[PDB]
């Protein structure tokens, strides 16, 4: 059961997400909503029908070889990812979609640059990781370098990215460098450099050792 | 309260055994056929196995066939999942779900929360919890705790004990090359907040039996 990965949807606006299969028109297809850290939650079945306590905003079809998810008058509290589902008689197994992404459209924002020197608690124990936030931006894409009294650093970096925000539609991202305690005490400058489609030119987040 | 819990997930070494079980409360457990369902982490939904109310009939997906044997005691209102000859393919939340037959077909209509099976030779290792200490603009603070060098998945993370929730973000862990779990939790506050108002992640890694109280001050 193929899916778009990804549907993009303003507020208010009309979401439709896709099922595809041979004659899928042929049997029932039902659908589930799975918020992150949550079990997934049936909110149409038997194509177009709605268990009791969904919102008539959330709507199906189904036909030939595509059934469709509608979900109308869509809110930031919709982004989740969606799957849908059949039983396959002829092999006599439940079969998943491959789900898809809903992530809500919004307005460009800025990210709120912060960063963090590492702990002396941590460098007590041999290892310094220097984290650089990026709060509450959008879109999702950014880029993050990082500068060790300019020196530019490549392989030692690994980032994070939330969810998009259920509330605010946003994304939060950390970036976080890691040396030893060694190689750390030997640098001065440690500074971050973002890159944003909401920063008229990156913005650079650095710290003095000390 | 209508509700599925399952328990028995864990780390086991590739090729080793677990069994799962799945307690059902508030309805009618012999009426219903169960089934267990699974998601690898950052992957899709997989349907496993099911087992109808007497347990004449079972079905499994060939990519289980032999290796897992499902099972269920109505008396006990508990499902059950043997898993043998595990291997990182296996690697998944389980979940318990309930069948619902509605006119036109068949569907889930009850979910457990599901229970984390780790398939690997790592040994257990509870975190190193570090403060991200604040040190600011346009009124904002940031401040947060570094969760390091972990195994297995998850952490949980609260501030003050749950208190505080606006402006948090936990972000998903990051897998190091040294096969240890690191995440970070953030939140952002009033800068005015920073010199009265006492700020502590609280961190629980319940395979490790860690738990953390770590105060964040500038
Ligand atoms: C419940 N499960 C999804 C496993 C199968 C569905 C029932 C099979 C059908 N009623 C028949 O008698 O052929």
């Amino acid at each position: 059961l193929t899916q778009p990965p990804s549907v993009s949807v303003a507020p208010g606006q009309t979401a439709r997400i896709t099922c595809g299969g041979t004659n899928i028109g042929d049997i029932s297809v039902h659908w589930y909503q799975q918020r992150p850290g949550q079990a997934p939650l049936v909110v149409v079945y038997d194509d177009s029908d709605r268990p009791s306590g969904i919102p008539e905003r959330f709507s199906g079809s189904n036909s030939g070889n595509t059934a469709t998810l509608t979900i109308s008058r869509v809110e930031a509290g919709d982004e989740a990812d969606y799957y849908c589902q059949v039983w396959d008689d002829s092999i006599n197994a439940y079969v998943f979609g491959t789900g898809t992404k809903v992530t809500v459209l919004r307005t460009v924002a800025a990210p709120s640059v912060f960063i963090f020197p590492p702990s002396d608690s941590q460098l007590k124990s041999g290892t310094a990781s220097v984290v650089c936030l990026l709060n509450n931006f959008y879109p999702r894409e950014a880029k993050v370098q990082w500068k060790v009294d300019n020196a530019l650093q490549s392989g030692n970096s690994q980032e994070s990215v939330t969810e998009q925000d259920s509330k605010d539609s946003t994304y939060s991202l950390s970036s976080t460098l890691t040396l030893s305690k060694a190689d750390y005490e030997k640098h001065k400058v440690y500074a971050c450099e973002v890159t944003h489609q909401g920063l008229s030119s990156p913005v650079t987040k650095s710290f003095n050792r000390g | 309260e209508v509700q599925l819990v399952e328990t028995g997930g864990g780390v086991v070494q590739p090729g080793r055994s677990l069994r799962l079980s799945c307690t059902a409360s508030g309805f009618t457990f012999r009426d219903y056929w169960m089934s267990w369902v699974r998601q690898a982490p950052g992957k899709g939904l997989e349907w496993v196995a099911d087992i109808n109310p007497d347990g004449i009939t079972r079905y499994y997906i060939d990519a289980v066939k032999g290796r897992f044997t499902i099972s269920r005691d109505n008396a006990k209102s508990s499902l059950y999942l043997q898993m043998n000859s595990l291997g990182a393919e296996d690697t998944a939340v389980y979940y318990c779900a309930r069948e619902f037959h509605s006119g036109l077909g068949w569907h889930f209509d009850l979910w457990g929360r599901g229970t984390l099976v780790t398939v690997s030779s790592a040994s257990t290792k509870g975190p190193s919890v570090f403060p991200l200490a604040p040190s600011t603009s346009g009124g904002t603070a940031a401040l947060g705790c570094l969760v390091k060098d972990y195994f297995p998945e998850p952490v949980t993370v609260s501030w003050n004990s749950g208190a505080l929730t606006s402006g948090v973000h936990t972000f998903p862990a990051v897998l190091q090359s040294s096969g240890l779990y690191s995440l970070s939790s953030v939140v952002t506050v009033p800068s005015s907040s920073l010199g009265t108002q006492t700020y502590i992640c609280n961190v629980n890694h319940k395979p490790s039996n860690t738990k953390v109280d770590k105060k964040v001050e500038p």
